[PDB]
């Protein structure tokens, strides 16, 4: 959804919620366990802080 | 009586070569043929 | 019908078979099959991507006598040289203490490719141990001597820009040249050159062992 | 720009320019040049094309010269250089042929070939000029020859082409036509022959012309078995056309030679002939005027070759014919004339030999031609004696001792040609061959008053630089020596005086090393047979000569030629080389082993035999060191017949066969015939050999019968001569013996009356075991030397039984006894089987 | 466990050359499985050490045997021993699978303890004995140094050849070298050096056959090429020294078998041409000199001698010699050289000499005048008439003085067959210019257009030695004539001169009609008329005055009748007494090479101007090469003319 | 091509020589026979083995028959696959390994004790990453 | 077409994150990462060096 991007992306997707990457990123660039579960998970972007 | 015999041309053509030289440096293009060379 | 008095090649045949989830699986069962689970025949080829390592793995298999593996796309944070002829760490910073001292000294790699690693001047030239390598890099990486092992450096200062193909040996069959090109000193579609790929197969050997 | 700037700067209206233009677009063309643009080849040449027909004849001199290729623009090229031999411009079609000539020239395709035929089919038509129809007829001509399978299609066009000009006033045109349409002819569609053929025929009947006679000889050289009809129908006509007194009659006698020797069925002999002996002696009549009538004369001679050279059934009357008469009537004619006549008749003389009988004519034609002979060696020219000399020796090869009265007159002119002008190689080899093949055959009481006249020469002529001389005059040498002490009669003539003479001659040569192989061979065996025939006046030099002969037998290259020579010195007056001296060559000798060079042994013996002073002695002769090289030498039937028969002689002569046992226990035991029983002798001299023939009975296994019968025979050899008789012998002993251990002790029995030059199983040999040959052979030898018989009054009757086998053995030895009666033989027809009358062919 | 009581006695008969039963042989094989069930390194040790001990016994069964019964020792022991290795590889293939950080493998390298043992020695020795014997002559059977041979090469880790090499294959060559060297010196020393070249060449073929026989292909090449080395190439200088000799007398098959034998070697060929040329030139010359003086005025016996020496050369390079281009450039080469400039050449100080005789024999040839006509042979010599001119530097002299000649023999009746003159101008068309050509086929054309023009008189006379040839004189070679009137008795003939030759818009030929009546006997003799004309008039010297005929051709006139009869009889009545004047041949000779002198000299003027047409204005050096490969088809030019030439050119304001 | 075979039971086979040819270890020794190993019924086995690969010149995807010929008892699978070494064939042992590598795939090492026949821990934490 | 990025390498700062055209995607191939400026041929014009240290996650455009 271009209004809100679910920070996983698929169950409870509207739950889970509240480039999707870039969307998503605008939260963690301003933690958790799990976090090597999506392909998403890598640190070659700057994603710290 | 058996020989040999001739005929030559009338108007004919033929100059020295000292003078077909000097003809030839500067007549080239006057005239077309039948009065040169 | 018992199962224990069996050839050690029969059991290397049937281990043979196995692919990766199920071998790691059935590395544990006895006494005896213990030390058939880790055997130079079976590990050759061991291709693992984005599964960020720790360091007590990576040095059990390099000494456990891995043949020649590659590992593209693996980020690590956190000797006695074996046969790994070819390597493929590329575009996955590592931290240079580890690599130095994992990397501090190894025998013979025919294809050494370190491509997207930040790795500063007293470590590079102890690749010189090696026989000879016929594999460069260009991704941003002694100065002059290292390629006498064998007959886009950001951090690159200006002194050895024109050094490289001023006066080294030239045998090799290609010299790329990239982005350093237009700064070269004069007095010195897609390009597929000195990179591994152009279908997990890496450097035109089949990858025996993918985790995928 | 500068690749392209040479095209635009061709056009520029002068001389000087476009001179140099033609000049460097050649020099640039004739290197590689490569990459040239395909548009620029397309200017390149359209540009070269336009100038090729240009004014200022220097510009397209130039310009023709240019390079045959640079293959799909060449097309163009050929077809705009053929489509102008026929325009109107006379220098352009001029040039056109020229380069047509030069573009052609380019064959290491074949399309070029094909459309440029085409083309010029029509070429050959009637034109106002005739300088153009040589050059296309020569082309064409050209093209025909190299490829003429090609030509399938438009065949007749070419044809029709090529006929109707044939009468063109211009003689070279008919000329070329004749070979082109020998050619197309050469070139088969069988009907395509068939238009010619009768074209010609018809032509013929009303013409003056004699080209036309010329090509129907023509067409007949190369059509092979393909003009065998046209013969029936031309054949008339051109015996017809022979009597017309036009300039030349050459062509109808090449006519009627070329039909003779190709077609095989012309059954009109006596015609053609006849004519040819007719017009053969036809001599009819600086700056005069022209002759050719010697031309009929020769060709009749040539046919005349032909004939005596193809039929092998017309011997018997040919000489009888006047045939050889006119040719040997006048041999004199002019200089080209002779060499036909005489290879004629060398021909004749060729055919004569098989490998009222005919030669007793040539026998009594040998005078006249012998006489016309005698002069002609006076002629400077060289070819005449050389042919004549050719003559003499075919004549003396055909029928030996044919010169056996003439040689006084002929000796004078063979020994004119030895003596001056000896430039000419090839007289001074052919005369010496002819003395050496005339001096071959003939009885020795001929040449001995010209003896002094003919030595010098020939000793003269050995030294000759040139080596081929002395090659041959080596052999006329030997066979002089030969000729002058013969012994089988004697010779009056005494020997000392020349033989000196030939004696250093052969010497001379003998030793050196810049002199070739075969004369080096022959000039040994020259010494060799001139000491074999009379060496014992020349004792005084006799040892360096021996020892010169034992220093050459060390060279590979020279074995035979001295084992030959020496093999060969055994004549009468023997012929004493000091003993020791064969002694230290003997070893030499004995250590042959060469590759089937056995020439060794067949000398040996005769050096051992006619000199027998000493040979024991084991240190420097045989028994001892060549004895030991005799295994090898006794293993196949062909060597060995002769190998053996030298211990058999070395047994007879001697300490004899001192140390055999090898040879002897070798020598024991497929073999054809090859019997030495007469080499047995040992036992003489030293029954020696007991056991080694009565080895049977104890050992029979894997025997041959072809063996055992050989055991026999030695058996009964070694029973010939000893203080043994035949009725104590080995058989004799054997008398009875039924109870026989093996077959071996059956064989040995099985030739036992074989031992004689009753009473043993008397008349049983019926009961055969397996069976019996020549048991009963006591009649036959006791016949002749014994009483007419012992058993012969009742031999058949007794035993009814296939007995009558004995029957073709009691006549088949002896016949001065063999029939005394005649009863059995003619009274009884013996009812089995064609045996009874094996001998009744020849009793 | 302990069951090796069992492989022993197997290996043990297997070691015979007696086959094994099959059925019995899985109590062998079968042992083996027990050993690797329930790895171990320690078995191979064990076989090691039998094998050794095994060898060491058979090496000491025959360790005296040598002088070639060592030869039946090795060789027949080798086949039982590969044979039970073969065997017994089955037994433990087993093993030989499962084992890789090889008992095959170890087989042979035991044997080559025995291999490097004291056998090596003798047996090479053995083996170089045979083969001696075998080059000697007597006949050895070749099995036991074929398995010797085997032997070596089988050794190794044709796997390699290290071990066959370092143990036979140097020592086999040396013993070569010796053995050739040893022979070689004292053969030529005795022997005739004609035929050490075939003796040669059949060494070397039995050699190349041996090594196929009984030797490995590996050294195919080395023990040829080494060959060479002791046989052809140490022997080059006799050889050279005796290519002259056997080349001055006629050898040819020896020829050819010493190129045959000689082409092998690198750089072999070049230096035989250098004595080929000179050998060439030196004949040549000879030839010419005894020739002499007859040669220079005697064009017939200069060519003849000339051809027949390039015939026989020419041959000879063809069959001898296999068609090398190296050796027909250099017999060309020394043909140019010894035939442009030669002895007959040096009497008439001029080197165009050579060219000009050879038109002149031409005319000879092909002229139908002397005897007879010659057809089917004629063609022959002028196709290597031509074939010698294609050699000839000077090709200008050759070409004037055959035009003028063909003109005067052509403006006659006087010819030859017409097959072999169109064949010969045909040939002379395609070989040289067309400038040439040009002139010639108009000669060709006119005297065709006469021949027609001929009937036109005849009909002419019917309607209202005689036929008058027409032709025009102005391109011919040819002068003007003089002045004579013609007689009263003639002059009726000419009156009707017009036709259509000059109805339409010379005469210096001495023809006439023999009709005299002042001798008492009448005769009919054709020779130059001018004789005849001045019969007419009838002192000695009156004759000159009425006719006023120029002095000097008059007086030559006067002469030569002299000579004759005629003024102060013959077998028939055919004579001619036509004898040419001899002055007039020298003078001819030197005007038309004056003339040849003056063209060429205009010619390389013109050929200067046109190539400074596309040069500007250049150096020197250059100049005088691009002139001369330009012009080299010609008569090539000399240097001080062409300088000459260039500084009139300078004076003319053309270059700088 | 008639050759005797004898099992350790003492039964006597006779097959032509073009399918025995296989397998090599008969073959190598038979260029230039009771086996005791194998057993009769083993030996029927494998030489009827042979049926399908006369023609062929000497996890994945294998032929769908040889199912039913692989499908077969324990009590005869095992001596099969263990005395197969003794004249096993070049495909024979690969196709063993194959299915029984099958068989193992894919099952529980604690269990494995099922069907063949402390440390736990540190094996685990020997390789962790997978 | 490209839509430059607020922040994302403020430690070490090139570039920021970009769009993806249609042709750019057929030209970037997987095997070949995604270098700092060796896409200029494939029409890339963005920030001074832009080394992308990794891809799209979910998929690339």
């Amino acid at each position: 959804t271009l209004w809100y991007r679910a920070p996983e992306i698929y169950s409870t997707a509207v739950d889970i919620w509240s480039s999707e990457i870039d969307q998503l990123f605008r939260i963690f660039r301003t933690v958790w366990p799990g976090v090597t579960s999506m392909p998403d998970y890598k640190p070659s972007f700057p994603k710290w802080a | 009586w058996n020989a040999v015999a001739l005929w030559a041309w009338v108007c004919n053509h033929a100059f020295h070569f000292h003078c077909i030289s000097r003809w030839l440096k500067t007549r080239q293009v006057c005239p077309l043929d039948n009065r040169e060379w | 019908v018992s199962w224990d008095s069996l050839p050690d090649e029969l059991l290397l045949g049937i281990f043979s078979c196995l692919c990766l989830p199920e071998l790691l699986k059935v590395s544990g069962v006895c006494k005896r099959w213990y030390r058939l689970a880790s055997d130079e025949s079976l590990w050759q080829t061991l291709d693992l991507t984005g599964k960020n390592l720790h360091p007590d793995v990576t040095g059990r298999l390099l000494s456990q006598g891995v043949i020649a593996f590659r590992c593209p796309r693996s980020f690590m944070d956190q000797f006695s040289p074996f046969r790994v002829q070819h390597m493929d760490l590329s575009n996955s910073v590592i931290e240079v203490s580890t690599l130095h001292g994992i990397l501090s000294q190894c025998s013979k790699l025919q294809n050494l490719s370190l491509e997207g690693l930040r790795l500063s001047d007293p470590i590079v030239n102890t690749l010189a141990k090696n026989s000879n390598l016929v594999r460069l890099n260009l991704s941003g990486c002694a100065l002059q001597t290292l390629l006498s092992s064998c007959s886009w450096c950001f951090d690159f200062t200006e002194k050895h820009v024109q050094v490289a193909v001023a006066h080294v040996s030239e045998t090799i069959t290609q010299l790329n040249l990239s982005g350093y090109r237009k700064n070269l000193q004069k007095s010195d579609h897609f390009t597929t050159i000195a990179r591994p790929t152009i279908n997990q197969e890496i450097w035109g050997i089949k990858c025996r062992l993918t985790l995928q | 720009y500068h690749i392209s700037n040479l095209l635009e700067k061709m056009t520029s209206s002068d001389k000087d320019f476009r001179f140099m233009a033609t000049n460097d677009l050649m020099t640039e063309l004739q290197k590689d040049s490569i990459k040239l643009d395909d548009d620029s080849e397309r200017k390149v040449v359209k540009m070269i094309l336009k100038l090729l027909e240009d004014k200022n004849g220097e510009v397209q001199n130039l310009a023709v010269k240019c390079l045959g290729p640079l293959e799909y623009q060449v097309e163009t090229i050929v077809d705009t250089l053929c489509t102008n031999m026929l325009s109107d411009k006379e220098q352009l079609r001029d040039i056109s042929s020229i380069g047509l000539k030069t573009v052609i020239g380019e064959l290491p395709a074949a399309n070029v070939c094909k459309k440029i035929t085409g083309r010029l089919t029509s070429a050959i038509a009637k034109q106002e000029d005739v300088s153009v129809q040589l050059e296309a007829l020569d082309i064409m001509a050209d093209m025909l020859s190299r490829q003429g399978g090609l030509l399938v299609n438009f065949h007749p066009s070419i044809l029709t082409c090529l006929l109707p000009q044939l009468t063109s006033p211009r003689l070279a045109v008919r000329k070329r036509t004749i070979i082109a349409l020998g050619h197309l002819v050469m070139s088969c569609f069988v009907d395509l022959i068939e238009h010619l053929l009768s074209e010609l025929s018809k032509n013929d009947s009303m013409s003056t012309t004699r080209t036309y006679i010329q090509c129907i000889a023509a067409i007949s050289r190369q059509a092979g078995h393909r003009i065998g009809e046209y013969l029936e129908k031309i054949i008339p006509l051109v015996v017809k056309f022979c009597n017309v007194d036009d300039d030349e009659l050459r062509e109808y006698c090449i006519q009627a030679f070329e039909s003779f020797v190709r077609r095989c069925p012309k059954e009109v002999y006596p015609h053609v002939s006849t004519i040819i002996n007719i017009c053969l002696k036809y001599l009819t009549y600086y700056s005069d005027d022209d002759d050719m009538s010697w031309k009929v004369r020769r060709a009749a001679a040539k046919c005349l070759d032909a004939v005596v050279s193809t039929r092998h059934e017309m011997l018997p009357e040919f000489y009888k014919t006047v045939s050889p008469a006119l040719i040997s009537r006048f041999k004199e004619r002019e200089e080209n004339v002779k060499a036909d006549v005489f290879h004629a008749y060398l021909s004749l003389l060729k055919q004569t030999r098989p490998v009222e009988t005919p030669l007793t004519m040539l026998q009594s034609q040998v005078p006249n031609i012998v006489k016309a002979l005698h002069k002609q060696m006076k002629e400077k020219s060289v070819k005449t004696r050389q042919c004549c000399f050719n003559m003499l020796t075919e004549l003396v090869n055909v029928l030996p001792g044919a010169l056996t009265q003439h040689i006084p007159v002929l000796v004078p002119g063979i020994i004119f040609s030895l003596n001056d002008k000896s430039s000419s190689s090839n007289l001074k080899i052919d005369a010496l061959s002819c003395l050496y093949v005339i001096l071959c055959n003939h009885s020795p009481q001929v040449f001995h008053p010209h003896v002094q006249a003919l030595v010098p020469p020939v000793v003269a002529c050995v030294g000759d630089p040139f080596y081929k001389i002395t090659s041959e005059a080596l052999l006329v040498t030997q066979q002089l020596v030969k000729v002058i002490r013969p012994l089988d009669q004697p010779s009056s003539f005494d020997a000392t005086p020349y033989i000196k003479d030939l004696f250093t001659c052969t010497i001379k040569r003998l030793k050196a090393a810049d002199i070739d192989q075969e004369v080096k061979e022959r000039a040994i065996s020259c010494m060799g047979q001139i000491i074999c025939n009379l060496g014992d006046n020349l004792g005084s030099d006799l040892p360096n000569t021996l020892q010169i002969f034992l220093e050459r037998l060390k060279n590979e290259i020279t074995r035979l030629t001295t084992v030959k020579a020496l093999t060969l010195i055994a004549g009468s007056p023997l012929k004493i080389d000091l003993r020791p001296v064969l002694g230290e060559g003997v070893p030499i000798l004995a250590s042959f082993l060469r590759k089937n060079q056995r020439a060794l042994k067949l000398g040996t013996l005769s050096a051992l035999d006619i000199l027998i002073k000493n040979y024991s002695d084991s240190l420097t002769a045989a028994m001892i060191d060549a004895v030991l090289d005799e295994l090898p030498p006794l293993i196949s039937e062909s060597d060995m017949h002769v190998s053996q028969m030298a211990i058999s002689f070395l047994t007879t002569l001697a300490i004899s066969g001192s140390i055999l046992n090898e040879l002897i226990g070798l020598v024991r035991s497929l073999s054809a015939m090859l019997d030495f029983f007469q080499a047995l002798v040992v036992t003489g001299t030293n029954y020696m050999d007991l056991l080694r023939m009565l080895t049977g009975p104890v050992y029979s296994q894997s025997t041959a019968l072809t063996h055992k019968q050989s055991y026999y025979s030695i058996a009964k050899c070694v029973a010939a001569l000893t203080r043994a008789c035949p009725k104590e012998g080995p058989a004799v002993v054997g008398q009875f013996i039924q109870d026989v251990k093996n077959s071996r002790s059956t064989d040995s029995i099985r030739l036992l009356a074989l031992l004689s030059l009753d009473l043993s199983g008397q008349l049983e040999l019926k009961s055969v075991i397996l069976e019996a040959f020549s048991s009963p052979s006591e009649e036959v030898k006791s016949a002749a030397s014994y009483a007419l018989g012992s058993i012969s009054v009742g031999n058949l009757p007794e035993y009814l039984p296939l007995l009558l086998h004995s029957l073709k053995e009691i006549i088949s030895s002896a016949s001065v006894v063999g029939l005394k009666p005649y009863v059995e033989n003619i009274w009884a027809l013996l009812l089995t089987r064609n045996v009874v009358a094996e001998c009744l062919g020849k009793l | 466990d302990q069951i090796w009581d069992d492989l022993r006695a197997g290996i043990q008969q297997v070691y015979t050359r007696q086959s094994m039963a099959k059925s019995r042989y899985m109590e062998l094989y079968t042992h083996v499985y027990n050993y690797c069930t329930s790895v171990g390194l320690e078995l191979y040790k064990r076989l090691k050490e039998f094998l050794k001990n095994y060898l060491t016994n058979l090496l000491k069964d025959g360790e005296d045997l040598m002088d070639e019964s060592v030869l039946k020792f090795y060789t027949q022991q080798w086949e039982d021993y590969r044979f039970s290795s073969k065997v017994l590889n089955g037994i433990c293939a087993y093993l030989n699978r499962h084992w890789v950080r090889e008992i095959y493998s170890l087989a042979l390298v035991t044997w080559r303890d025995c291999l490097f043992r004291p056998l090596n020695k003798q047996v090479t020795n053995a083996v170089l004995k045979l083969i001696e014997k075998e080059r000697n002559g007597e006949t050895i059977n070749t099995r036991l140094i074929s398995g010797v041979v085997q032997s070596y090469v089988e050794l190794g880790l044709g796997p390699t050849l290290t071990v066959y090499k370092e143990s036979f294959e140097s020592q086999f060559l040396a013993d070569t070298e010796r053995f050739y060297t040893r022979e070689s010196t004292e053969f030529l020393q005795q022997n005739p050096v004609t035929e050490y070249m075939k003796k040669a060449e059949a060494r070397l073929l039995e050699e190349q056959r041996r090594v196929q026989v009984y030797l490995h292909e590996s050294t195919q090449d080395e023990l040829a090429r080494k060959c060479e080395q002791v046989l052809i190439e140490k022997h080059l200088e006799i050889f050279h020294t005796e290519f002259q000799n056997l080349l001055d007398a006629d050898k040819n098959e020896d020829l050819g078998r010493m190129y045959n034998l000689v082409s092998r070697i690198q750089d072999g060929l070049g230096e035989l041409k250098k004595l080929l040329e000179t050998h060439i030139h030196n004949q040549g010359l000879a030839a010419i000199e005894k020739c002499g003086e007859a040669a220079l005025n005697d064009p017939k016996m200069y060519v003849q001698t000339v051809l027949d020496v390039h015939k026989k050369y020419n041959a000879l390079v063809m069959s001898a010699f296999n068609n090398d281009a190296g050796f027909v450039a250099a017999l060309d080469k020394a043909c140019g050289r010894f035939i442009n400039n030669n002895a007959v050449t040096k009497m008439a100080q001029s080197s165009s000499k050579s060219p000009e005789l050879l038109a002149r024999y031409c005319d000879s040839l092909l002229k139908k005048s002397s005897k007879n006509p010659e057809e089917a042979e004629l063609e022959d010599t002028l196709n290597q008439v031509m074939v010698v001119f294609k050699y000839i530097e000077d090709k200008d002299v050759f070409q004037k003085f055959y035009a003028k000649m063909l003109a005067k023999r052509l403006v006659h009746q006087n010819s030859a067959s017409d097959d072999a003159e169109a064949s010969m101008i045909s040939k002379l068309k395609q070989a040289c210019g067309f400038e040439y050509t040009s002139k010639l086929q108009r000669m060709f054309q006119d005297i065709g257009v006469s021949k027609d023009l001929n009937e036109q008189f005849k009909k002419h006379l019917t309607n209202s030695d005689f036929s008058i040839q027409v032709l025009s004189s102005g391109s011919w070679p040819f002068q003007q004539s003089c002045t004579f009137a013609l007689p009263s008795e003639l002059e009726r003939s000419y009156q009707r001169f017009t036709a259509f030759y000059a109805s339409r818009h010379l005469y210096q030929l001495s023809k006439g009609e023999l009709v005299t009546n002042c001798f008492k006997n009448r005769y009919t003799l054709q020779a130059s008329t001018f004789q005849m004309a001045i019969l007419l008039q009838y002192t000695v010297q009156q004759l000159t005055d009425s006719t006023q005929i120029k002095m000097d051709i008059l007086a030559q006139v006067l002469q030569i009748l002299l000579k004759s009869k005629l003024l102060v009889k013959n077998k028939k009545l055919r004579v001619n007494i036509n004898v040419p004047m001899k002055t007039e041949q020298k003078q001819e000779q030197e005007t038309t090479h004056k003339n040849i002198e003056e063209d060429r000299k205009l010619l390389i003027q013109a050929a200067i101007v046109r190539i400074m047409k596309m040069r500007k204005v250049l150096k020197h050096q250059q100049l005088l090469g691009e002139v001369l490969t330009q012009l080299s088809s010609r008569f090539k030019p000399r240097v001080p003319v062409i300088k000459k030439c260039i500084d009139i050119l300078i004076e003319k304001e053309y270059l700088e | 091509p008639s050759i005797k075979l004898q099992s350790s039971d003492g039964e006597i086979f006779e097959v032509d020589v073009e399918i025995a040819k296989q397998s090599v270890t008969i073959k190598t020794m038979l260029e230039d026979v009771p086996l005791p190993n194998v057993n009769a019924a083993i030996l029927k086995k494998v030489i009827q083995w042979c049926t399908h690969h006369k023609d062929d010149p000497p996890t994945d995807d294998i032929p769908v028959w040889d199912q039913e010929f692989l499908k077969v008892d324990q009590g005869t699978l095992f001596e099969l696959i263990l005395a197969a070494n003794y004249l096993d064939i070049k495909g024979l042992l690969d196709v063993t390994c194959k299915t029984v590598a099958n068989m193992i795939k894919g099952k529980t090492p604690e269990e494995i004790r099922k069907t063949f026949n402390e440390e736990e821990a540190q094996v685990r934490k020997e390789n962790q990453w997978c | 077409q490209i839509y430059y990025s607020d922040k994302y390498d403020d430690e070490e700062f090139e570039y920021r994150h970009v769009m993806l055209p249609k042709d750019i995607a057929k030209l970037v191939p997987k095997t070949h990462l995604m270098s700092e400026s060796e896409w200029r041929n494939l029409g890339v014009q963005q920030s001074q060096g832009w080394v992308h240290y990794m891809i799209h996650e979910p998929e690339p455009h």
